[PDB]
């Protein structure tokens, strides 16, 4: 139902169609890639746990370097 | 000059011809993808060397990195850092008061350049935008909070750019 | 003649213009600019500083072409202490200096045609400005003000791949060109709105201390790579573009020229690249690196003196310009031996290009003086200091 | 044309009264000259066949408060003809006028307008002469060594008064000086 | 009937009050011959400033060449009565 | 229009003191109309606080002192007409509108 | 360490910076004949459907 | 003997008697510079380059040969600068700077210190032989 008011979570819905689940953090956030060439090879996003007053901050220390392709490490490989 | 040349601009400027190139180069970008990122979800690239938000680091051991040296203060070319120091109970040579003004600033980096110990560094975090101007008056438990929450991205840049620096 | 009050409090143009205009009509007679609304006392501040804090101060005066003006400070200071700089950094340099020229021309452009109604090449080429802007923030962490060139160098060397990226955008940057002048080249509107626009003769340009572009418009050949050379600029093949009428139309052209241009130099950087050091080695300015300072002492106390003191400059005073995208950026340096700079005037090319206005604008139409000020390329952080 | 003819050229074709010093460096050459014969020098710098310094790049005061003439005035100029530079440089204090060059190179009017800005050096024959950079009712010339890095008064909304106005200044943390000497 | 200059006597008063009210000036020695300088005790920038008081009060700007030859109330009064701008 | 030559004597200076003088006293009326003083001061009141200004200053032998006087009252009362910064009681510089003075001085500060 | 980020073996591809033309565009002349057939036999047919409403 | 285009420089116009302009004005500068001193180091500079100059202007009917021979800029840019050396030369007659005073003193400093290759410098390049003659013969 807030794929209707929120059009920010349905354009990652729609971007969420055949994608990879990479993994999961403590939150609850779901982290997705594509492994495709469309924003010069860039397909890595965070599906936020609240559907509602969801927030960048709430993102990890381990999982931030993946999603801004700092490092190729994800937040599992990290905390091991 | 010649009849049919005379012929070739009156048609072209009657006709506005050269202003179809100009619709036709407008609509080849109409039909492909777009480069918008779908912020907060999707998130631009950053480097291991991004100058971001301050943190003050510790050992494994959970002992403070920084000795109260002070070359980061003397470095700093805002003057936004101040540092008290004093002997610890153990004989510890430790800061009592390390304070960053996150508006004075300017995000240069010199100060981890400075610091011999690797205790102060500029973390990847960009995302602290405040409602007053009183919480970005960093302290020095706040930065070493900084530091616990962000260490693990932090030890791994630090050993990337290792080899640079 | 009445007086129209012109402030655009917005980066429309510029944010801080503010044009006093005299109009019979909706022709324009006198053009006065009132400027100091971003003096902030830099030159006042840098006395303050040691000669690395002050290094700063210089990505801040010409915000759109950040490490232009880092290269100027830099060499001003090497000039004074006779550094010689490895060959390495010099490339990494001269190649930096012309992404900042495309950096530049590609925001000067565009910020042009948006005032003039042309409102689709300013997304297309600040997408290109993006991937420009990527390579900053890799070498220096900061997308802008990377403070990257210092004196006797360069602060980090480049990382791995960085070169093959780099290559990979100057394989398609030039349909990039191709589609902003396809889009403004040929357009009726577009010549209609420059052509015979701002006027400026070779005599003109020469008395009110014009300079780059500004200059090689009215049909003066003078680029100070050729000029006065430095760095590897002797070493790399590129045109210098002149205008033949002096008008803002010729000064659009050559700016798309420019950027052709430093997309050839820059491939010559890419493959002419040599190994070695990117700092200088005279250890009385070079900071070492964190190993050795942490094993030995010499480099202990280096480190120490660098980042508390500084290095001194013997007593001297010398005047030193490079030919940055907006025309001749200046510095003069006067040391007295100390670790500060004893007095530092920066020649501003927007400063005798602003002054201009009035000549150049004298006799146009109201909606003229946008696009006289869009070719004037003038940022006022360097205007007002 | 090397900065070896130049120095020689003009040592011999110059008048003599008009050069006090002549400096030859790899730091650029520097004729200092008196107060009352800048402007001649200058004309005769631009109109020569022989040294054609068309473009006047900057003017630039300089403070030494050691010295009972304080102020240096610094000009740097440039002979696109010839692809060489050369610097002219004359003393002033804070009460004796110089006389102004607009009249051989217009854009050192609003340069002009800087030195007296910034030092509080006057231009006779100027047609403009009135501050550039600071604040409308500007008190002191910043660039003095004597006047302090904060300068004397801060701005603020006043409630009250519902407008911007200008008080005395109050730091929350003043600036520290550093001495690594 | 409309008229085109202050009445004479009208203006030796406006002008005898004007000199007596600014300070420095008893008034006992202010005589319609009376001389500024030479009589009343008042010095160049006093002089100048008794004259463009005369022009406050009258309402308009008196050039300097007759600014200089209003030394005395005669003169002024000789002056602001056959000046059609004072009002 | 331009920036004249330094003053030659005394005469030549006290010459220009006056026109100073007479232009920036006449402007008082623009200044009451700007500043909205109709209520707060009399014309005359701002007449005698620039003379007193002049006057304080009648020591000065020096004519290129003097000149370089004028120069900043031109300046002062150019600022003060074409960008006027209203506070209430005060124009530009100037103030508009049974102990000794050891005790008072005293009860406030240490510093004197 | 003793690697550097540089050119590969051989550098990389050659680049063009030079500006690339483009011939796309009719004729004067039949832009014109079409514009003038197509009033002509248009503006027949405009008197026969106007025959038809009568 | 081809007509001259264009000079390709803004505002500078295509002057077709060139070569007779030249030779008015050197003869006219020739004639001019004889009211400074003849020991007036000004002078014998003047002299040396603008004989030399009208000299060159004499022979050669052919502009395009006068601007190879002489090495400065196009006919038009020389007609500019033989304009301005005129004005000079009245400006110092009115000027009257010649003579050295009684307590003459002039300090000529040769500072050494190098500077390093990379930095900007100006290396215009040898100029044409005429401007090396001009200088050793007011040397001796
Ligand atoms: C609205 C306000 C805006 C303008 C601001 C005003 C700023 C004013 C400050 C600058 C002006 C000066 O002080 S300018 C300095 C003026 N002082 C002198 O001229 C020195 C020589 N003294 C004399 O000539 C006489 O003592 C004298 C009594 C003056 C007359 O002469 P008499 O003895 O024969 O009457
Ligand atoms: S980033 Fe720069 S300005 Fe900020 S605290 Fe560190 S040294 Fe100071
Ligand atoms: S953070 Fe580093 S440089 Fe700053 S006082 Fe602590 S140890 Fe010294």
């Amino acid at each position: 139902m807030r794929c209707l008011p929120d059009g920010n979570l349905l354009q990652t819905k729609i971007h969420n169609i055949g994608a990879t689940l990479v993994g999961v953090d403590k939150f609850g956030n779901k982290y997705y890639q594509k492994l495709g060439d469309t924003q010069y090879g860039r397909h890595r996003w965070v599906e936020y746990a609240s559907k509602d007053r969801y927030n960048a901050s709430q993102v990890p220390a381990e999982w931030h370097g993946w999603l801004h392709f700092i490092t190729d490490h994800t937040g599992d490989e990290l905390l091991s | 000059k010649d009849w049919n040349t005379v012929f070739e601009r009156s048609i072209n400027t009657l006709f506005l011809t050269e202003m179809v190139r100009g619709l036709s180069l407008t609509l080849k970008y109409f039909f492909d993808p777009k480069v918008t990122i779908n912020y907060p979800f999707e998130k631009g690239p950053l480097s291991p060397r991004f100058r971001g938000e301050h943190a003050l680091r510790r050992y494994p051991t959970g002992e403070e990195r920084c000795i109260a040296c002070k070359l980061c203060e003397a470095v700093c070319p805002a003057q936004a850092i101040t540092i008290e120091a004093e002997e610890r109970e153990d004989g510890s040579r430790r800061t009592t008061r390390y304070d960053i003004d996150m508006t004075k600033c300017i995000y240069c980096g010199f100060c981890q350049e400075a610091c011999p110990v690797d205790a102060i560094v500029e973390g990847p975090n960009f995302e602290f935008a405040t409602e007053t101007h009183e919480e970005l008056l960093y302290d020095k438990e706040k930065l070493l909070e900084n530091g616990d929450r962000w260490e693990t991205e932090i030890a791994e840049n630090l050993r990337s750019e290792s080899l640079y620096r | 003649n009445f007086t129209l009050n012109f402030g655009p409090q917005h980066p429309a143009a510029h944010g801080v213009l503010r044009l006093v205009l005299e109009m019979n009509g909706e022709v324009v007679e006198r053009a006065e600019p009132h400027i100091g609304l971003l003096h902030r006392g830099t030159e006042k501040l840098i006395e303050y500083k040691t000669y690395l804090q002050a290094l700063p101060y210089f990505d801040r005066l010409d915000y759109v072409s950040m490490m232009a003006q880092e290269h100027a400070y830099s060499l001003a200071v090497e000039k004074l202490l006779n550094c010689e700089v490895p060959l390495r950094a010099q490339y990494i340099r001269v190649l930096f200096c012309e992404i900042t020229r495309i950096l530049n021309h590609l925001l000067a452009l565009t910020t042009h045609a948006m005032d003039v109604g042309a409102l689709t090449p300013f997304l297309w080429a600040f997408e290109e400005r993006e991937k420009l802007l990527e390579f900053y923030e890799r070498v220096s962490g900061a997308r802008m003000h990377a403070s990257f060139i210092r004196p006797g160098g360069v602060a980090q060397d480049l990382p791995l791949g960085l070169c093959r990226d780099i290559d990979s955008f100057t394989q398609q940057f030039a349909s990039r060109i191709d589609e902003l002048e396809e889009m403004l080249t040929g357009n009726r509107i577009w010549k209609q709105r420059l052509v015979d626009i701002g006027t400026v003769t070779a005599q003109q340009a020469k008395d009110w201390g014009f300079s780059g572009v500004m200059l090689r418009g009215s049909g003066v050949c003078w680029d100070l790579r050729r000029a006065a050379p430095y760095d590897v600029y002797d070493q790399l093949d590129f045109d210098v573009p002149v205008g033949t009428r002096g008008d803002c139309y010729d000064r659009y052209c050559i700016r798309i020229e420019e950027m052709r241009q430093s997309l050839r130099i820059i491939v010559q950087c890419l493959n002419q690249m040599p190994s070695g050091m990117i700092k200088a080695d005279d250890r009385k300015l070079c900071p070492p690196s964190r190993c050795r300072m942490k094993l030995s002492m010499e480099s202990l106390i280096h480190h120490f003196e660098l980042y508390t003191e500084g290095f001194s400059v013997p007593a001297s005073s010398t005047y030193t310009a490079v030919e940055a995208p907006k025309g001749e950026f200046g510095v003069f340096l006067v040391s007295n031996g100390s670790n500060r700079p004893y007095r530092c005037k920066i020649r501003a090319p927007g400063f005798a290009h602003l002054q201009g206005l009035d000549f150049m604008s004298k006799h146009h139409m109201l909606a003229d003086v946008v696009t006289i000020i869009g070719t004037q390329d003038i940022v006022f952080g360097e205007v007002d200091r | 044309m090397d900065n070896q003819f130049i120095f020689k050229y003009s040592w011999e074709t110059l008048p003599k009264k008009w050069v006090k010093k002549m400096e030859r460096s790899e730091h650029g050459n520097r004729f200092d000259t008196n107060t009352d014969y800048l402007f001649q020098l200058l004309c005769f710098l631009k109109l020569h066949t022989y040294t054609r310094v068309q473009v006047l790049i900057d003017i630039c005061g300089v403070d030494y408060p050691s010295r009972k003439r304080r102020f240096e005035v610094v000009y740097n100029l440039l002979s696109t003809r010839y692809n060489s530079r050369i610097r002219v440089q004359t003393s002033a204090d804070e009460v004796t006028r110089i006389s102004s060059v607009v009249s051989l190179f217009p854009s050192a009017g609003w340069w002009e307008r800087e030195v007296w800005d910034m030092f509080g050096v006057s231009f006779i024959n100027h047609p403009d002469l009135r501050r550039i950079l600071t604040d409308y009712g500007f008190e002191g010339h910043p660039l003095r060594k004597d006047f302090p890095l904060s300068g004397y008064v801060q701005v603020r909304y006043d409630d009250p008064e519902k407008r911007v106005v200008s008080e005395p200044i109050e730091m929350t943390q003043e600036f520290r000086y550093f001495d690594f000497a | 009937v409309r008229g085109s200059f202050l009445d004479k006597s009208e203006v030796t008063d406006r002008v005898l009050s004007v000199v007596k009210n600014f300070q420095k000036v008893d008034p006992s020695k202010v005589t319609p011959k009376a001389n500024f300088q030479n009589d009343l005790g008042l010095d160049s920038l006093d002089s100048v400033e008794v004259v463009m008081a005369l022009e406050e009060e009258f309402g308009f700007e008196i050039p300097d060449n007759e600014a200089d030859k209003i030394q005395s109330i005669d003169l002024a009064v000789d002056f602001i009565a056959s000046h059609p701008q004072a009002k | 229009i331009g920036v004249p030559p330094n003053s030659a004597n005394l005469t030549e200076a006290r010459r220009r003191v006056f026109d100073f003088f007479r232009a920036a006293c006449r402007s008082i009326p623009t200044i009451m109309d700007i500043y909205n003083l109709q209520d707060v001061v009399a014309p005359s009141q701002l007449r005698y606080a620039i003379s007193a200004q002049i006057r304080n200053n009648a020591h000065i032998t020096d004519p290129k002192v003097i000149d370089l006087l004028i120069f900043k009252g031109m300046e002062e009362l150019t600022d003060i007409v074409d960008h006027a910064k209203q506070r209430h009681h005060i124009i530009g510089q100037y103030v508009v509108g049974g102990k000794t003075d050891f005790l008072k001085n005293f009860y406030t500060s240490n510093y004197f | 360490p003793l690697l550097q980020d540089g050119p590969p073996p051989g550098g990389f591809a050659p680049v063009r910076y030079a500006r690339r033309i483009s011939n796309t565009g009719p004729s004067a002349m039949a832009m014109f004949l079409a514009v003038s057939g197509a009033f002509a036999w248009g503006m027949y047919q405009v008197g026969q459907g106007n025959k038809i409403r009568r | 003997a081809k007509v001259k285009q264009t000079t390709g420089i803004v505002g500078l116009d295509v002057v077709p008697n060139a070569r007779a302009v030249l030779i008015d004005l050197y003869s006219k500068t020739l004639k001019e510079i004889q009211a400074v001193p003849e020991d007036e180091g000004y002078r014998k500079a003047v002299e040396s380059f603008t004989r030399q100059r009208l000299n060159v202007c004499k022979e050669e009917e052919d502009w395009e040969m006068i601007e190879k021979r002489l090495g400065c800029g196009q006919v038009e840019e020389l007609i500019e600068e033989a304009r301005d050396e005129l004005t000079l030369i009245g400006k110092m007659i009115e000027w009257d700077p010649w003579g050295v005073p009684d307590d003459y003193e002039c300090e000529v400093i040769e500072n050494d210190a190098p500077i390093p290759k990379h930095v900007p410098q100006h290396r215009p390049g040898p100029l044409p032989e005429q401007f090396y003659k001009t200088l050793e013969g007011l040397i001796a």
